[PDB]
RNA sequence: AAACUUUCAACAACGGAUCUCUUGGUUCUGGCAUCGAUGAAGAACGCAGCGAAAUGCGAUAAGUAAUGUGAAUUGCAGAAUUCCGUGAAUCAUCGAAUCUUU
RNA sequence: UGAGCCCGGGUCGAACGGCCUCUAGUGCAGAUCUUGGUGGUAGUAGCAAAU
RNA sequence: GAGACCGAUAGCGCACAAGUAGAGUGAUCGAAAGAUGAAAAGCACUUUGAAAAGAGGGUUAAAUAGCACGUGAAAUUGUUGA
RNA sequence: CUAGUAACGGCGAGUGAAGCGGCAACAGCUCAAAUUUGAAAGCUGGCUUCGGCCCGCGUUGUAAUUUGGAGAGGAUGCUUUGGGCGAGGCUCCUUCUGAGUUCCCUGGAACGGGACGCCACAGAGGGUGAGAGCCCCGUAUAGUUGGAAGCCAAGCCUGUGUA
């Protein structure tokens, strides 16, 4: 085939022979971005997917960034 | 009128927050006025519901029904309370769902955090009416 | 005139009372931080340059190291007592100088300067 | 099963290690034979897993106190014992470098301070 | 007419009564009102837009 | 100012006014003689006015406005 | 004669217009400034009794701890689990932790 | 005169209308117009890709 | 927090499984689809039969509101009558 | 606003500022070029019993002083100070705070109509079996309960060195 799995995107256009990815570009460090298709960049925005970490900072930023424990606690 | 600019008036934002609100946010909108007798006594209006209240339901087809409240459904906005009942086509006696704004809180199921709530209710309402007065 | 692509460019101002709106609380927040003070600083009388402007006068940026000097404030305690200073100025002319220091006097006679503690 | 979590506050580490481990037994067992007739063992399964968790939460919490007591001295702590804050709020400069002044700064500010004053109408 | 009554707290007049202000004999111009109104019930407008 | 009143009634607006789409106006002021929205009939456009209403007892009154 | 074709009326279809609604969009305005080698955005695999989707979470896996409230959750099944209690909850808050492969 | 408007009968189930002004994304028969739905051809040609 | 905005062919492509289903080697392209009832009270039971189907019978204020579900136009179609 | 002005241009298409004036906001400073030379007085690390001890950087220059509408050095006589606690206060989350489910009719259901009332610094909005100020949540106003972090701060301890 033409194109194969890869690993950044998950998608099947890793090219099988130049082996860089045609929606990515997997072995360059920056993902493949573009200012021409706004719907390409829509697609993987960051919200698109999980957010493990960063919807866990506005409510740290909420309390001030704080560490330590309420008083009485067990 | 409201002032305050934290306020929103939007009937949209309004409804949807009523529809997706919390269990304890609903346990606070799903409450019931208390008896007479009861409003002279502990000078206390309205109280949340709960399992184990005595009430009467004053509107609605089943008008003064008394019963024991049974169970709280706050997904539904209902309680249920006892021997109010339906049957199904089957024959079964399922249970009908009256909103807590159609009842009266004829007894209450008094522990100490109930207690608690009744107090603090009270002295507001008395701190209130010391500033009536004067 | 619209030969370029205008409308990527066109700045509408219906903010413009919700910014009046904060520039008031801008000078409300000002005043509780300075709370017997005035909010804004002394500036001097000065002459417009061109011919076309030479019979007004207006507020200039800051009063001369001899206005002050003549007027008996001292150089480093007038930016900490509400006088604007600008040592670029020069008086060039003794009409100039009697203005602002009879400015500088007034504002004298109308000060309450408080202990430092 | 269900254990409360005041209870394991109280005890100890080693003690904690043991009901860790009866846990763990009961928890292989009721799998292996949960397979078969699976009643009243779902619960159990659940509230087991839970009393695993509340157990091994208690023992790193007493690990991580000690080793906060350990370091309460010296100047560097590993990462895990360091506040997270962001990337950018742990590269800015400190409270006491920030605040810093020139001695000529501090002279001028120390004798000709911002002074109090009000313009009367 | 000069002077209007002033009326109490009951409803009847208490027996005062005040000069009547000049801007009450001015000119009824319902053009003018009509073209102000309806100048003036835009200024409140939100611009809307797809 | 009497015709000023008559001008802002018949022009522009009047709260009494029925407008129908058979030919008439009619009032809908109660003190109104005939109930028709013209210059002789208005109540409130003509300072001295007369009219005839009926109590509930039965009782016929006549009714008198002056300036 | 019967059959067929056309028009009209009643009833029954097809289809989803119109009306009414709206936890949605869109435009404006105000306060505030907070991602990542202490591993981000994104991708994958797993975790529930029945989970198809969505969401939540990570072998402590529809979550653990701490605080607050005060009696549930709920579609069905189960609990000898909790009701003058350090205490239910598909609760809220949230400062402590766990946090698979990329 | 007309664009239209009013009433009766049936169905239906939560809002709506007149008048004076204001405002506009305001009136369709057509654009080999757009989207959806439905026909004669036609139970015809054919059993062909899909089903 | 709001509006002299739009109201399901409109308003964002997306009010609902929406950058989803689906198409393309790939870069990319990209839909359609909302409304029972106040409450499931979502039609027990008897009886045909192999059906996403009927007849009695029942719930409901109403079932010509039966998860083909508010109302239910026209094109087009069937039964009866002239 | 200047101003479609000046200026430039197959002087055609056209392109196209700025000073002044009115306003919003205003705040000023740090070095290099000096010899501390009667005393590198300066700083990064490591060890710590946390109080002061070592290695190093640096004289090819780290502190202090000075920054040209300035400045230095002497003389002179006046005028100025530095640290540490800190009650309490502001901001923000939180607890609580008005009055009909009275009677009649219609209706499956009153949140509709009629009668009699009440609250209102609250008649915004939403829910509740149909249009609810008084059924419920909230809404208005001053307070009040508990908490978080910043900043301010009355006062209270001390200061010192020919600085
Ligand atoms: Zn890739
Ligand atoms: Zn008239």
């Amino acid at each position: 085939k033409t194109h194969g799995l890869c690993r950044r995107c998950g998608r099947r256009s890793l090219h099988n022979q130049k082996k860089v990815c045609a929606s990515c570009g997997y072995p360059a460090a920056k993902t493949r971005k573009y200012n021409w298709s706004e719907k390409a960049k829509r697609r993987k925005v960051t919200g698109t997917g999980r957010m493990r970490y960063l919807s866990t900072v506005p409510r740290r930023f909420k309390n001030g960034f704080r560490t330590g424990v309420p008083k009485g606690a067990r | 009128m409201k002032v305050r600019p934290t306020v929103s008036s939007s009937r949209r934002k309004a409804r949807k927050a009523h529809f997706s609100a919390p269990s304890s946010v609903r346990r606070v909108i799903m409450s019931a006025p208390l008896s007479k007798e009861l409003r002279e006594k502990y000078n206390v209006r309205s109280i949340p519901i709960r399992k184990g209240d005595e009430v009467q339901i004053v509107r609605g087809a089943h008008k003064d029904k008394e019963g024991k409240v049974t169970s709280v459904y706050r997904l539904k906005y209902v309680i249920h309370v006892e021997r109010v009942t339906r049957e199904k086509a089957t024959g079964q006696t399922v249970p009908i769902g009256i909103h807590p704004s159609n009842v009266v809180i004829t007894k209450l199921h008094l522990d100490k955090d109930r207690e608690n709530i009744l107090a603090r209710i009270k002295a507001g309402r008395e701190q209130v009416a010391k500033a009536k007065g004067k | 005139h619209f030969r370029k692509h205008w409308q990527r460019r066109v700045r509408c101002h219906f903010d413009q009372p919700g910014k009046k709106v904060t520039r008031r609380l801008a000078r409300r927040a000002k005043a509780a931080a300075l709370a017997p003070r005035p909010v804004d600083k002394l500036r001097p009388i000065v002459r417009c340059p061109t011919v076309k402007y030479n019979r007004r006068t207006r507020l200039g940026r800051g009063f001369t190291l001899e206005e002050l000097k003549a007027a008996g404030i001292p150089r480093l305690l007038a930016p900490t007592i509400g006088i604007a200073v600008d040592h670029r100025r020069k008086n060039l002319s003794e009409e100039s100088l009697a203005a602002n220091v009879q400015r500088l006097k007034d504002y004298k006679a109308r000060l309450i300067l408080f202990p430092r503690k | 099963g269900k254990v409360k979590a005041g209870q394991l506050w109280s005890k100890n580490k080693e003690e904690l290690t043991k009901i860790l481990g009866e846990l763990k037994t009961e928890l292989s067992q009721l799998r292996i034979q949960k397979i078969s007739s699976s009643g009243a063992k779902l619960n159990k399964i659940h509230d087991l897993r839970k009393s695993i968790a509340r157990v091994l939460t208690v023992i790193n919490a007493k690990q991580r106190a000690q080793l906060r007591l350990f370091y309460k001295n010296k100047k560097y702590l590993p990462l895990d014992l360091r506040p997270k804050l962001t990337r950018a709020l742990r590269r800015r400069l400190s409270k006491e470098d920030a605040s810093r002044v020139l001695e000529k700064t501090k002279k001028r500010l120390t004798h000709f301070p911002q002074r109090k004053y009000a313009v009367k109408a | 007419r000069p002077t209007v009554t002033v009326f109490g707290a009951d409803g009847k007049p208490t027996g005062a009564t005040e000069v009547l202000p000049k801007v009450f004999s001015a000119p009824i111009r319902p053009d003018i009102v009509k073209h102000v109104h309806t100048g003036m019930a835009k200024n409140k407008r939100q611009p809307y837009a797809v | 100012s009497d015709e000023i009143v008559w001008q802002i009634i018949n022009q522009q607006f009047c709260a009494f006014k029925l407008k129908t789409t058979k030919g008439q106006n009619f009032c809908r002021n109660e003190y109104s003689v005939s109930g028709l929205c013209n210059r002789q009939s208005c109540p409130l456009a003509n300072s001295r006015y007369a009219t005839v209403r009926q109590s509930p007892k039965g009782t016929i009154y006549l009714y008198i406005k002056t300036i």
